[PDB]
């Protein structure tokens, strides 16, 4: 199975309530495993799975000194941005950053990313080749050629083909119950008339592990292109997603709901 | 086929004169009798007048003897209904029906659809439309209500349909109350799938023909 | 740029009355950040919430889980109320079973 | 385990 | 003056039963006596010419009878559809006919909760300085519901009028809506309106509510 790594980090300016909001999560797949939150008592990098408890404390003081290193750094990120857009002081923004990398079926590197952005929108971006950056506009352009004299990309593209690839297989080895595991999604469906002449027919997908999943509706023979709600967490580790038809009553046996997920052998 | 289909209703002012026109198809107005019956809101019927043509006989109730006058035109096969001196009480659908051609029928065996009369110190008034706009709160069973509400109108018949009359079924448009402006106010409402909202047009075409008022108003959920 | 969250209210597991269980509310699809968001019994504010650690999709717009522990019943009404700078005022979404 | 490559802009 | 007096103003019966109107005329009519069934608003049809006889193409489940000086309207076998008021006439060719007072007939069906619905007054209704509220009740039988209005829980009087559907020709069930009428003032001084149904297909009285904002 393909597997991935990535970071969030999310800095929010606060005019006037004092030093900006920064939030950090990491997960290893659909598996959040840790987090910082600079609101939160601690000031450390706290565990949200088990599988990385078991990591010593220089681990803990290592990675709490890189995101408080991440938050300190995003504190002048927000200053320097709002210099370059000419905004105003008394305005909250936002900065937010994901880095990870991708391993195949054999655990092999596969991509690497590092994606920035500004008020939500797209600021600079590592490509796919990971020795090159992507400036969404002119201000980002300033940071371009700042990176390039830094030597940004090279010392990233050490970290994403080597130190992210190399953790996430340990992660994957220590965490092997919960990360390798496969819940296939227990289905039904509900029956709801809405009319004289009409009728719902929702198809259910619940407690699959893995968010990649596919609901989609066949009438005889081919597929009904309709409501169709985002994927969600159960809130345990797994996921649910539901599809619904609003079909002719009197015909509801003609529709067929199809299921593909990695946990089940062949389509439902 | 015999057909009758009555005409010249509307308001009057009391005192006013009317004249209600029975227009005959499928049969000689001369070979049978003609009646008017009205229908006062809410009350039953009420015989008014029986015309025969060929020989000009004709039968009026106490209530209306001296004000109402039935007549018929062979010509146009037509009959007719003068009404004056028009008191609030003779504010009624007025039917126009025949004596059965058959003889062995002692009754009335066809009727038109009827016109309504409304005797009134006139006050004849548009209507507002305003939408029941299907809430955006569940308040669904996975069906969603939307309706509009047809508010201070006068007189009295106002029709409501959906989508130019494309969609009927599950279409409740409500009997017009009498609010206490002396103003009517209808709702019509219409249950659907709450998954169509987003897809569907749901416009009400309401007709109000005594003031010359036709609105189509577009009802869909707010934010 | 202004993005107005996307709202789910659910259980963690099918709903049986006398059952104990997980409501669930997940806002999704929303920028800014700042939100506000209420898990509601019969109309009043369930106080013990607790809620996931921020994060955001690839299109940058965030996302929430708001969860609490709860026993359903059949007369008990169970709803979610969230705030943001993108909704004019406050929007409730009600639980229902079959959603 | 996070990057120690970050830079400021 | 010939009177004639329809015995049972209304009734219900459930599907299938046995329904007997009956016609009691003021004099000796010999049998010059119709039937007719009015559907709501629609133009009468007739039933029974001569008091015994069935007009044709009217399904043979009407019969019409004399009993002394009583006349009888007969459905053997009640239909969905066969809602309506009944009429019997008192025909002379050349003199005045007289109808009786009329007959309602209500169909008697299974228990049905009503389907709620409250809405809110529009911003098109607002600028014009009145807003209206709308409780809307959905299919239910029967006819009897209580619906109370509660402005921040405050019992309202007065200020709300109702409008019953006449009942369905397929499933017999009614619909209803109550509207309540405020100036926008008076509407824009609080912040929930509630609308509480008690009906006899519901355990407990249920409410549906807005607080003004959403």
């Amino acid at each position: 199975g393909s597997h991935s790594m990535r970071y969030f980090f999310t800095s929010v300016s606060r005019p006037g309530r004092g030093e900006p909001r920064f939030i950090a999560v990491g997960y290893v797949d659909d598996t959040q495993f840790v987090r910082f939150d600079s609101d939160a008592a601690s000031q450390r990098m706290e565990p949200r799975a088990p599988w990385i408890e078991q990591e010593g404390p220089e681990y803990w003081d290592g990675e709490t000194r890189k995101v408080k290193a991440h938050s300190q750094t995003h504190r002048v990120d927000l200053g320097t941005l709002r210099g370059y857009y000419n905004q105003s002081e008394a305005g909250s923004h936002t900065v937010q950053r994901m880095y990870g990398c991708d391993v195949g079926s054999d655990w092999r590197f596969l991509r690497g990313y590092h994606q920035y952005a500004y008020d939500g929108k797209d600021y600079i971006a590592l490509k796919e080749d990971l020795r090159s950056w992507t400036a969404a506009d002119m201000a980002a352009q300033t940071t371009k050629h700042k990176w390039e004299a830094a030597h940004v990309a090279e010392q990233l593209r050490a970290y994403l083909e080597g130190t992210c690839v190399e953790w996430l297989r340990r992660y994957l080895e220590n965490g092997k119950e919960t990360l390798q595991r496969t819940d296939a999604p227990k289905t039904h469906m509900t029956h709801h008339a809405v009319s004289d002449h009409e009728a719902t027919l929702r198809c259910w997908a619940l407690s699959f592990y893995p968010a990649e999943i596919t609901l989609t509706w066949q009438r005889d023979g081919e597929d009904q292109t309709t409501e169709l709600v985002e994927t969600r967490p159960a809130g345990d580790g797994t996921f649910q997603k539901w599809a619904a038809v609003v079909v002719p009553s009197g015909q509801e046996q003609r529709y067929t709901c199809h299921v593909q997920h990695e946990g089940l052998p062949k389509p439902l | 086929e015999v057909q009758l289909v009555e005409s010249g209703g509307g308001l009057v002012q009391p005192g006013g004169s009317l004249r209600l026109s029975c227009a005959a198809s499928g049969f000689n107005v001369y070979a049978s009798g003609m009646h008017w019956v009205r229908q006062a809101p809410g009350k039953g019927l009420e015989w008014v007048a029986k015309i025969y043509p060929d020989s000009d006989y004709t039968y009026y109730a106490d209530s209306v003897k001296g004000r109402f006058t039935i007549s018929a035109d062979t010509s146009k096969n037509t009959a007719y209904l003068q009404m004056n001196s028009l008191r609030a009480e003779d504010t009624a659908v007025y039917y126009c029906s025949r004596d059965s051609s058959f003889y062995y029928v002692y009754a009335m065996d066809y009727w038109g659809q009827g016109t309504l009369v409304t005797v009134s110190s006139a006050s004849t008034k548009g209507p507002s439309v305003f939408p029941l706009a299907p809430s955006s709160k569940s308040t669904s069973g996975g069906t969603a209500a939307l309706g509009c509400l047809v508010k201070d109108y006068f007189p009295e018949p106002v029709t409501v349909s959906w989508n130019s009359g494309a969609l009927t079924s599950g279409v409740h448009t409500f009997p017009a109350v009498l609010q206490s402006s002396g103003l009517y106010s209808l709702s019509s409402v219409v249950t659907v799938p709450s998954s169509s909202l987003g897809t569907q047009t749901y416009i009400c075409n309401v007709n109000h023909k005594p003031s010359n008022t036709k609105v189509d108003k577009k009802v869909e959920p707010k934010s | 740029i202004q993005r107005t969250p996307k709202i789910q209210v659910y259980s963690r597991h099918p709903a049986e009355n006398g059952k104990s269980n997980f409501l669930n509310c997940y806002v999704s699809g929303f920028h800014p950040s700042d939100i506000e968001v209420d898990l509601l019994k019969n109309g009043e504010r369930i106080e013990k919430v607790e809620h996931s650690d921020l994060s955001f999709s690839k299109d940058w717009s965030f996302y929430l889980l708001y969860y609490t522990e709860f026993t359903p019943t059949e007369k008990d009404e169970y709803a979610c109320r969230v705030n943001h700078v993108t909704l004019s005022q406050p929007k409730i979404v009600k639980w229902d079973r079959d959603m | 385990h996070m990057t120690e490559v970050v830079r400021h802009c | 003056d010939i009177q004639m007096t329809q015995s049972p103003s209304s009734l219900s019966a459930s599907v299938g039963d046995r329904v007997t109107i009956t016609c009691r005329a003021s004099q000796d009519v010999n049998t010059a006596v119709a039937w007719y069934q009015q559907k709501p608003g629609k133009a009468p049809k007739l039933l029974i010419y001569s008091a015994y006889f069935l007009y044709s193409g009217v399904p043979s489940r009407f019969s019409g009878s004399r009993s002394g000086t009583d006349f009888t309207l007969t459905i053997s076998s009640l239909q969905p559809e066969d809602f309506a008021t009944y009429y019997c006439q008192q025909y002379s060719r050349y003199s005045p006919v007289t109808f009786g007072q009329g007959t309602k007939v209500e169909i008697k069906r299974t228990v049905a909760a009503p389907s709620v619905f409250i809405f809110p007054p529009s911003d098109e209704q607002l600028k014009s300085g009145t807003a209206s509220v709308v409780c809307l009740l959905n299919n239910f039988y029967p006819r009897e519901a209580k619906v109370q209005w509660k402005v921040d829980n405050a019992l309202q009087s007065g200020n709300s009028q109702e409008s019953v559907t006449e009942q369905d020709s397929k499933d017999s069930t009614y619909s209803l809506s109550s509207t309540l009428t405020l100036s926008k003032a008076d509407y824009e001084k609080h912040k929930v309106y509630a609308c509480e149904v008690t009906h006899q297909g519901l355990s407990s009285p249920v409410t549906k509510s807005f607080n003004r904002g959403e």
